[PDB]
RNA sequence: GGCCCAUUCGGGUCUUGUAAUUGGAAUGAGUACAAUGUAAAUACCUUAACGAGGAACAAUUGGAGGGCAAGUCUGGUGCCAGCAGCCGCGGUAAUUCCAGCUCCAAUAGCGUAUAUUAAAGUUGUUGCAGUUAAAAAGCUCGUAGUUGAACUUUGGGCCCGGUUGG
């Protein structure tokens, strides 16, 4: 008979059963309790900007192995720190300090079994300046 | 504030990017018509669904039915007066085997070349691209205009372009006031 | 050369049958894949999956080569085999004479009104192995085939213009769902729909009114 | 590095041709001649 | 190549291929007398004179193991190595990093980020899951709520008047 009642006048029992365990679909329940203020460092928005405090070299110990660049930076709108990552700069010269970046979000989930490591940003621009026309080399850092 | 105004999207792509039996087919019609993009042919594509859409559900209800006699015989009576239906097949079960290059045959890109009038079918985009055809009294230059079937024997050339008409172009005259005026010296 | 060992090849070669109709008629069985080539000379494959595969005997890393091969019409007729073979070029062919051999029909019939050709399926049908599922429906008039690649194909070669598909269960098996689409193409010559109600009698087998030809020495 | 800003326009390869033109190419370079290796098919192939 | 005169030539018809091999025609982007527009102007429609071999009046973003269209190509001492959503590719010469060449896709890129919808029969009324895979409460009485056997005027006769196959 399914295990569950089908009959005419029993609306009630099938919509009250239906949002009682529609709890453990994943991203519904973190929509309507609102944990994107309460916990994510952004707060829901694409991208933020920091202030970089220093350089960090981190490194992917199984499988993999090999100099992963990352940078400190601490959010204006929040005052809390996150670790970001900047592109392929594999010839170790570009550490930049005490600047003005934008971050975004990696269109996120992986695989750390190479040890890949926890971090969960990355960088678009850097004081006014974009990260690619520096590497294609269409501008140059604007200082006086 | 004021009124708003109205506006629609025309086309739409397809779901699958990258697979290996469509993209051969799209490229023989832009080759054989001379079409820039293939966002011309998906302009047909969309056109052509709604036409499908629209009579095939004037067949799920009866005959007999005076929604299916105003709304069917005014469909048809337009797919016959742009000329894709043909004569004979007058009946709302016809169009539901409706083909996509039956329009693409009645663009005036392709109406001119069968015309007589270009050497290819490249000859006929430039040609009416540069104000030279003229349907009517009316210089045309848009290479989809889907020419009514009652006119189709009205196009020539245009009574202001030096092909058919009226003073050579700023090449030859420029020639001609390059060898002309030069022969004396 | 041909020297058919069956009694039934004996009365194809002789010429006493011209379609394969009176096969399927008196339902016979078949055994010997020339008789299909001199009856369905159109006839046509491709290969769909060719994939590698290991057994390790003596710890020795013997490869086979498992091969799906859909042979089949543009009428209707279609066939599917599959056969695992040491060697690659020999997988292919002798995949083919699998499916030469298991030959079907299939019932072809309109969407509501009667103009002209047959298109689309008859009625709607389901097939089921190992554990997936696929249902076949009728459509209008150009629709189309909707299917995954591998079973749009399918349906190709079995003429069919216009259907609607709808599976389910793990589809990403390919040797599964080709083999449920096949057993629901093949039962649409058995819903029993009203216009088969009508009684008709008997008709008698070639496999006896020639009876002393084909016979044995 | 930069763009010049002089560019008023009042008063190592050939190129490629742009547009509706590029799509004529195209036709012929598939569509009216023939590459094989051994009916087996690796067309615009490395050079061996 | 090609259809054919083929004798065999070339007798025709073609199709490309290319020859910094050669010729002449077309035209608006732009500029600008007038007129028209407009409350006055600016611009779009119309139009004197000017305006190209176009090599310069020069299309761009992203990729070329797999999913998923596209390379068996040469160069680093690993100049300028984790390495590309996820399986993974590095321990020299790599069928993926860094660059040159040639190809592919969209042409004004949907390139990246974050939300939501389809894919999803992974929210299931239509429509899922019962033993071994997540999942039937220790056991019976019993609220509210949901759900509850069959039966009480059928048949017969006459007659008018609809639109359909005719």
């Amino acid at each position: 008979g399914k295990g569950k009642p089908r009959g005419l006048n029993s609306a009630r029992k099938l919509r009250v059963h239906r949002r009682n365990n529609r709890w453990a679909e994943n991203n519904y329940k973190k929509r309507l309790l609102g944990t994107a203020f309460k916990s994510s460092p952004f707060g829901g928005s694409s991208h933020a900007k920091g202030i970089v405090l220093e350089k960090l070299g981190i490194e992917s110990k199984q499988p993999n192995s090999a100099i992963r660049k990352c940078v400190r930076v601490q959010l204006i709108k929040n005052g809390k720190k996150v670790t970001a990552f900047v592109p392929n700069d594999g010839c170790l010269n570009f550490v930049d300090e005490n600047d003005e970046v934008l971050l975004a979000g990696f269109g996120r989930k992986g695989k750390a079994k190479g040890d890949i490591p926890g971090v969960r940003f990355k960088v678009v621009k850097v004081s006014g300046v974009s990260l690619l026309a520096l590497w294609k080399e269409k501008k140059e850092k604007p200082r006086s | 504030p004021r009124a708003p105004r109205t506006y629609s999207k025309t086309y739409s792509t397809p779901k699958r990017p990258y697979e290996s039996s469509r993209l051969d087919a799209e490229l023989k019609l832009a080759g054989e018509f001379g079409l820039k993009n293939k966002k011309e042919i998906y302009r047909i594509s969309f056109q052509l669904s709604k036409i499908r859409r629209a009579a095939r559900d004037l067949l799920t209800r009866d005959e007999k039915d005076p929604k299916r006699l105003f709304e069917g015989n005014a469909l048809i009576r337009r797919l016959v007066r742009v000329g894709v239906l043909s004569e004979d097949k007058k009946k709302l079960d016809y169009v539901l085997a409706l083909k996509v290059e039956d329009f693409l045959e009645r663009r005036l890109q392709t109406q001119v070349y069968k015309l007589g009038l270009a050497k290819s079918v490249h000859h006929a985009r430039v040609l009416i691209t540069q104000r030279h055809i003229a349907v009517g009294k009316q210089i045309v230059n848009i290479p989809s205009f889907m020419v009514r079937l009652d006119s189709e024997k009205h196009i020539d050339f245009a009574p202001t372009s030096p092909f058919g008409g009226a003073r050579p172009g700023r090449v030859a005259r420029r020639n001609a006031a390059r060898k002309a005026e030069a022969s004396g010296e | 050369g041909w020297v058919p060992v069956t009694k039934l090849g004996r009365l194809v070669k002789a010429g006493k049958i011209t379609t394969i109709e009176e096969i399927f008629l008196h339902s016979l069985p078949v055994k010997e894949f020339q008789i299909i080539d001199t009856l369905l000379p159109g006839l046509q494959d491709e290969v769909m999956n060719i994939k590698p595969v290991q057994k390790q005997t003596r710890a020795g890393q013997r490869t086979r080569f498992k091969a799906v091969v859909v042979v089949g019409d543009s009428n209707g007729h279609v066939g599917l085999g599959i056969k695992t073979a040491k060697e690659v070029a020999g997988a292919i062919r002798a995949g083919i004479i699998i499916a030469k051999l298991s030959v079907i029909p299939i019932r072809r019939g309109y969407w509501g009104t009667n103009l002209g050709q047959p298109h689309s399926l008859a009625t709607k049908t389901t097939g089921k192995c190992g554990s997936v599922t696929v249902r076949l429906i009728p459509a209008p008039r150009g629709s189309g085939i909707v299917a995954s690649p591998a079973v749009k194909k399918l349906l190709q070669l079995a003429g069919v213009e216009d259907v609607y598909t709808q599976s389910n269960g793990k589809t990403r098996t390919l040797e599964n769902t080709l083999k449920a689409a096949f057993v629901a193409i093949g039962n649409t010559y058995g819903f029993l729909t009203p216009n088969l109600w009508a009684e008709q009698p008997l008709p008698v087998s070639p496999l006896d009114i020639y009876s002393d030809e084909a016979s044995a020495q | 590095m930069a763009k010049v800003h002089g560019s008023l326009a009042r008063a190592e390869k050939p190129k490629k041709p742009k547009g509706r033109a590029y799509k004529r190419l195209l036709y012929t370079r598939r569509f009216v001649n023939v590459t094989l290796v051994n009916g087996k098919r690796r067309m615009n192939p490395g050079p061996s």
